[PDB]
RNA sequence: UUCAUCUAGACAGCCGGACGGUGGCCAUGGAAGUCGGAAUCCGCUAAGGAGUGUGUAACAACUCACCGGCCGAAUGAACUA
RNA sequence: GCAGUCAAGCGUUCAUAGCGACAUUGCUUUUUGAUUCUUCGAUGUCGGCUCUUCCUAUCAUACCGAAGCAGAAUUCGGUAA
């Protein structure tokens, strides 16, 4: 998965609508008494 | 108890330090997706929390 | 003038590769070096390995393939792991194919040269169901008929 | 342990800050462009895949802070699966909301021809919606792009058909045109930030 | 295993003369004179003829015979110090700060003074031993040459000068500064 | 003046034919000759002229003389 | 205790032993009555395709090499013990690295061949100065615009083993003073030959020399002097 | 910072002058220091050293059994 | 203590060679003896592994394991107490 | 801890009458850092004000060592009370 070995090498237009939807979610998100042994 | 806390204080140094890949930013999440493989990242840290 | 030398491997369709560093230092050719490469691999599959050597002098075209390599055993076939592990009839076909490569192989006769091209077949099916190592330990054909 | 030793060495970028992306083919000059535009130790060796990670350098135009993010350079061929070295570019183009400098070589010395350059620009083109692309031709010092033939210059006319683009000539030996590239990279991006400020 | 006797041989060339009373060794020849005290090693020297001298240990264990090879190795270095002499050349590579190296004479003691090592204000003095003459290399950039008759005066005075410039509390893979010994060669 | 003044360090050394004096024992003050060395400490001596019998002996009981 | 710890490995190849010596003891005595000519050849430095040229060019010849004292064991060093007669004089001559040749074509062709056969190997001749700039792996042979800068891994090898002063500015390797490694008419040092080895300069020619001949039916020792 | 930076600094500057002398003179001494730690380390430092030294002889003899 | 190697040249170390089919199949942005999975066969040889290490983006380059040149006495491994 | 597995050794001579270091596999409440808000019968008396001294198994300060140790900070490790 990662390291000196690193055997994995691989995991357009459909990536546009997703990451533009992923960002707009992100700005929407930001905007002992009585106990004893 | 003192050894028992000794393992946890090392484990509390791991789970606090690593950058919590969900809800960082969808860019920093997604460089780490390609480079660090989100599945192996989230499983190994959840193994230590177990 | 002069007489230098270059080489090239892989590919199957016209391209410039690994030689883009050399063509930057030497004479420049993009469309000319692609067609000089395509003339070498003309009617050759792009999936297979193909090794060439290119010699130029002020924009020349060069194409030759020495075929001492596994180019021989890859030639007599019809096309995670693209299996080159195939069964081919070596017995008389690789016997004549050993005649072309044995220009020096530094071997005495074809009897000590046909078995040198047999180990290169570390994939194919050869003749019969088995054309490998002890399946061609001896060679009771050609031999002296190539000398 | 091994993801801890690699995560410290990642460059420090902010997505909300004004950046600029320098994207194109390998062995073009986008590393040498980065070395002359800003102070950064990026190797300029003449082979294809030198940069395997995003390299960042900082410069200053009109009393501000700009950062220039380098790309590894990409080959699109199946468009769905791609190398992890090359996949780092695509999210640097997708997420980072700032101008992108489409860095094209109209010359000899690359691994690809001119015809492979224009076909890729229409493939990446859906990523180029909200980003105000600038196109810059490198290596004009040795070819002088009026050398170019009439039909393959009509491919450069096909570059100018996506609505907001613009072509400039540049080199990497004379240091005044490498300055004039980034000024249109800065002034066009200020059209996008100020219009987003007035809302 | 109680060897009855072992021996080694010292090859005396034509230039030098060796005077050995009980364990006091004097080597006199072309370039100069040297002495070395050997009262601790308990051996026996014997001259045969003017160019060859045999050392000897009678009835000794394993430790007492291993210390007999090294007495050959000390007198042979006393021989090559007088015929040929020694010369260590040192290069002092810096990363950013130009290292200023000088020779100063305070009170007739002739120190070696190093300044501006990795931007430090500290002045380091390395004392020069007796019989080692330091010269700065002509027309070769950044080089200091140490040379003298004795091995152990020269090799110690070159080893002292590189320990005085050790980088502390930093990473040695990054910071390149220091003084080092190029190679250990003869004069002629 | 170009010579090596290296000392010789003269030693009485045991060998075949070294004549010796017997300091203690039955004989006690009689000359004898070392015939054969046995090991580091034992030697085989004899003096028939004085009267000591032919015998092995230890070197602690004997003292070496310069004569040979 | 306190003994030298020998380095133990895991490689594939193993040691031969005595049983490879006694085979060459047999193959030399077998080749005497089989072939007709005995040619002994002094060849100190060799290259392997040079040797693989001579083997495949001559089918009738058998080029048998081995240790010297095994060749004295098989041909018979003393006159009293020998396989075939009049053989002890020619085995006296093989003092260097020698390999016997067993041909049957001609005595004129063999003595003509090795003067006609000449190759080029390392010098172990012409002088070379290095420019005071960026050094290249060809080293001023071809023009430096087409040359390749030297790999920096062997640059500590240059500063220590080759004694050449190299201080390194950036990804290339630089010297500041011009440095000449050899002069003509001088016997080259082993440090001087290794500079020409890393530079790839095999500009000194190589030829193999032969010293003696024997003929079995005539049974007499023949000495021929060509270099 | 600014991805891997030491290995670029190795290429364009070199390790050190005497980096190949000192490292080679480490394992020349490590044959003498393994026998030095086994005679020093009084009290549980001679226990865990002997447990790890004996775990190395077992791990090396398995590789010789492999071929 | 048993097993070995040797004065007909051992062990140590300098010196020389350490090759051809070959940049073996797949893998790939590139992997040429060495990021890797499966492998692993022949030629010529005194000897030279589809190859122990250094590392170039690949290559080159060096190394040992294998043999040979010098020098001339023993030496190595495994254990036992 | 129990139950296996692998095998340098041990067992009057000894593989297989029988032991077994060094390794390793069995789950011991859910593979995606959500939480577990569970304190489960200490049957027994020392604690603290004042004050002195002693060990090292060192938390700090002295000096070294090693690590992706660029610095900054921070860890492992040694000598030292
Ligand atoms: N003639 C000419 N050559 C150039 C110019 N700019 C860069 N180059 C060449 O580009 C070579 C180096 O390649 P890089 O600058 O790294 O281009 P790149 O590989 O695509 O950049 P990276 O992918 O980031 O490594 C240099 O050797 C130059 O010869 C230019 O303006 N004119
Ligand atoms: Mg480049």
């Amino acid at each position: 998965a990662f390291g000196p070995k690193a055997q994995r090498k691989r995991p357009l237009e459909d990536l546009v609508k997703a990451t533009n939807e992923d960002i707009t979610k992100y700005e929407e998100k930001q905007v002992s008494k009585g106990q004893s042994k | 108890k003192y050894t028992g806390e000794g393992f946890v204080e090392k484990f509390e140094d791991i789970l606090k330090g690593f950058p919590n890949i969900n809800d960082v930013h969808p860019f920093h999440r997604d460089l780490m997706d390609t480079l660090y493989e989100k599945n192996h990242y989230k499983i190994s840290l959840a193994a230590i929390s177990r | 003038x002069x007489x230098x030398x270059x080489x090239x491997x892989x590919x199957x369709x016209x391209x410039x590769x690994x030689x883009x560093x050399x063509x930057x230092x030497x004479x420049x050719x993009x469309x000319x070096x692609x067609x000089x490469x395509x003339x070498a691999t003309k009617e050759f599959k792009g999936i297979k390995v193909t090794v060439q050597l290119k010699i130029q002098n002020r924009q020349a075209a060069a194409s030759v393939v020495p075929s001492a390599s596994s180019l021989v055993i890859t030639a007599l076939k019809e096309p995670k792991n693209v299996k080159h592990s195939g069964n081919i009839q070596l017995d008389e076909i690789i016997x004549x194919x050993x005649x072309x490569x044995x220009x020096x192989x530094x071997x005495x006769x074809x009897x000590x040269x046909x078995x040198x091209x047999x180990x290169x077949x570390x994939x194919x099916x050869x003749x019969x169901x088995x054309x490998x190592x002890x399946x061609x330990x001896x060679x009771x054909x050609x031999x002296x008929x190539x000398x | 342990e091994q993801v801890r030793q690699h995560i410290g060495r990642l460059p420090s970028i902010d997505p909300n800050t004004r950046t600029l992306l320098i994207c194109g083919y390998p062995n073009v000059g986008k590393s040498s462009f980065l070395r002359c535009i800003t102070k950064s130790d990026v190797d300029v060796q003449p082979y294809a895949f030198t940069t395997k990670s995003l390299y960042v350098g900082h410069f200053d135009y009109k009393y501000l802070r700009f950062q220039a993010i380098d790309t590894p350079g990409i080959l699109d061929r199946p468009t769905e699966e791609m190398n992890n070295i090359e996949m780092q570019s695509i999210y640097a183009i997708a997420h980072l909301r700032s101008c992108v400098l489409y860095f094209m070589d109209l010359s000899e010395q690359c691994g690809f021809t001119i015809e492979a350059q224009v076909k890729l620009f229409h493939s990446i083109k859906p990523l180029f919606a909200n980003k105000s692309v600038m196109v810059v031709i490198n290596k004009t010092d040795i070819i002088r792009p009026e050398d170019l033939d009439e039909e393959r210059a009509q491919l450069l006319e096909s570059v100018k058909e996506v609505p907001g683009v613009e072509i400039m000539t540049s080199s990497c030996q004379l240091e005044e045109n490498v300055m004039e590239v980034r000024n249109k990279a800065c002034e066009k991006l200020l059209a996008s930030r100020i219009e987003n400020k007035l809302k | 295993m109680k060897y009855i006797q072992t021996e080694q041989q010292i090859e005396v060339p034509e230039g030098v003369t060796v005077s050995i009373k009980s364990r006091i060794v004097k080597v006199v020849g072309p370039r100069g004179t040297l002495t070395k005290n050997l009262k601790h090693i308990d051996v026996t020297f014997t001259k045969v003829n003017n160019q060859l001298i045999k050392v000897a240990v009678h009835n000794g264990g394993r430790k007492h015979v291993a210390a007999l090879r090294t007495v050959k190795s000390l007198v042979d270095n006393m021989i090559t110090g007088v015929t040929k002499g020694y010369k260590y050349k040192m290069r002092y590579v810096y990363a950013h700060f130009p290292i200023n190296v000088n020779i100063v004479e305070k009170d007739g003691a002739k120190f070696i003074e190093v300044r501006n090592f990795l931007g430090d204000k500290k002045i380091r003095n390395v004392p020069v031993r007796d019989g080692v003459t330091i010269e700065f290399s002509t027309n070769v950039k950044d080089e200091i040459v140490l040379s003298g008759n004795s091995v152990e005066d020269v090799s110690q005075n070159a080893a002292d000068l590189q320990q005085i410039c050790r980088v502390r509390n930093k990473d040695i893979r990054k910071f390149l500064d220091g003084i080092y010994v190029s190679h250990k060669g003869f004069i002629t | 003046s170009t010579d090596s003044i290296v000392k010789a360090s003269n030693w009485r050394l045991v060998e075949v034919g070294r004549v010796v004096l017997i300091k203690k024992g039955q004989s006690a003050g009689k000359l004898a000759a070392i015939v054969e060395i046995i090991d580091q400490k034992k030697v085989l001596i004899d003096g028939p002229k004085a009267g000591v019998p032919r015998q092995a002996i230890n070197l602690g009981q004997v003292v070496l003389t310069p004569l040979t | 205790r306190s003994k030298r710890s020998k380095l133990v490995t895991l490689a594939q190849t193993d040691k031969k032993g005595r049983e490879n010596k006694e085979r060459i003891f047999d193959e030399v005595r077998e080749a005497l009555d089989t072939y007709r000519y005995v040619w002994v050849l002094h060849l100190d430095d060799v290259r392997t395709p040079v040797l693989q040229e001579i083997r495949t060019s001559w089918a009738g010849s058998k080029l048998i090499m081995g240790k010297r004292k095994v060749l004295q064991k098989a041909l018979g060093e003393k006159r009293e013990e020998e396989y075939k007669e009049n053989l002890y004089q020619l085995s006296k001559l093989c003092s260097g690295v020698t390999g016997l040749l067993f041909t049957d074509e001609d005595v004129n062709t063999v003595k003509e061949y090795f003067k006609s056969y000449v190759r080029s190997d390392y010098s172990r001749p012409l002088t070379f100065t290095i420019p005071e700039g960026i050094v290249y792996s060809r080293g001023g042979q071809i023009p430096a615009e087409e040359d390749v800068p030297m790999i920096h891994s062997l640059e500590p090898t240059m500063r220590n083993k080759f004694e050449i002063p190299t201080k390194i500015k950036a990804g290339k390797i630089t010297i500041d003073s011009p440095y000449l490694v050899c002069t003509e008419g001088e016997k080259l040092d082993v440090r001087q030959a290794l500079i020409l080895k890393q530079f790839g300069i095999a500009a000194s020619e190589f030829k193999v020399k032969v010293s003696a001949y024997y003929d079995n039916d005539s049974s007499t020792v023949e000495s021929t002097n060509i270099n | 910072p600014q991805n891997d930076y030491i290995e670029r600094h190795i290429k364009q500057h070199g390790k050190r002058l005497d980096h190949e002398e000192r490292k080679r003179k480490r394992e020349a001494r490590e044959s003498h220091k393994i026998s030095e730690r086994a005679q020093k380390l009084t009290g549980w430092k001679g226990k865990q050293f002997a447990k790890k030294r004996y775990a190395e002889k077992v791990s090396m003899r398995k590789k010789i059994k492999a071929h």
